[PDB]
Formats: structure tokens, sequence, C-alpha cells
């Protein structure tokens, strides 16, 4: 009953010196989502004598 | 973990000069942008050599 999707961020750059391994830096992420639970719904009747 | 000791061959033992690159050079020399008018082509100009 329901559906969901995912989102990523940014990646952040920085300087490095010669023969270091620098930092890393986080991605951060999140979520949205959507629910279905209602139906609607539309009806008629009709006799048969009516009809013929 | 880190060399921290690099055989860095752009500084010079000795330390007298600070580096031993050579500073290539691309080709190409600037002057200014200045244009003749060319504006006495409208007048006569005629030459005076006697007098």
């Amino acid at each position: 009953n329901t559906v969901s999707n995912k989102y990523l961020g940014e990646t952040e750059i920085q300087v490095l010196a010669p023969g270091q391994s620098p930092a890393a830096t986080p991605t951060k992420a999140d979520k949205n989502q959507v629910v279905i639970d209602t139906t609607v719904i539309a009806r008629n009747t009709v006799a048969m004598l009516h009809d013929v | 973990s880190t060399p921290n000791v690099l055989t860095n061959v752009a500084v010079s033992h000795s330390g007298e000069v600070d580096s031993l690159l050579i500073e290539k050079f691309n080709g190409k020399v600037r002057e200014q942008y200045l244009k003749g008018e060319n504006l006495l082509s409208h007048f006569q100009v005629e030459t005076v050599t006697g007098t």
C-alpha cells in the first residue's frame, strides 16, 4: 500500500598535499513515500420492467 | 603508513637555487594594439623641395 523513493546528496572536495591520504567526506540521503488507502465508486440500478 | 621522505627532484641539494626547473616559454610576445587611422589621404599634399 506504499511506494518509496530515495534522494542522494553532495560530495565535498578538498586540497591534497603530496604523499598523504586525505580524509573522506560523508554523503547524506533521505526518502519520500506515498500511501494509498481509499477507493471511490459510483453505482446505479435499473429495474427489468422499467428497462423493457 | 606514509612515505614522508619524498624523492623530489626539483629541490636542489645545496640550497643555492630555489628550484631546478627551467620555466618553459610558450612563444608569445605582446605589443600595443594601436592602428593607423590614415587620415591625411583626404587632403591634397604637395611636396616642397626648392622652397
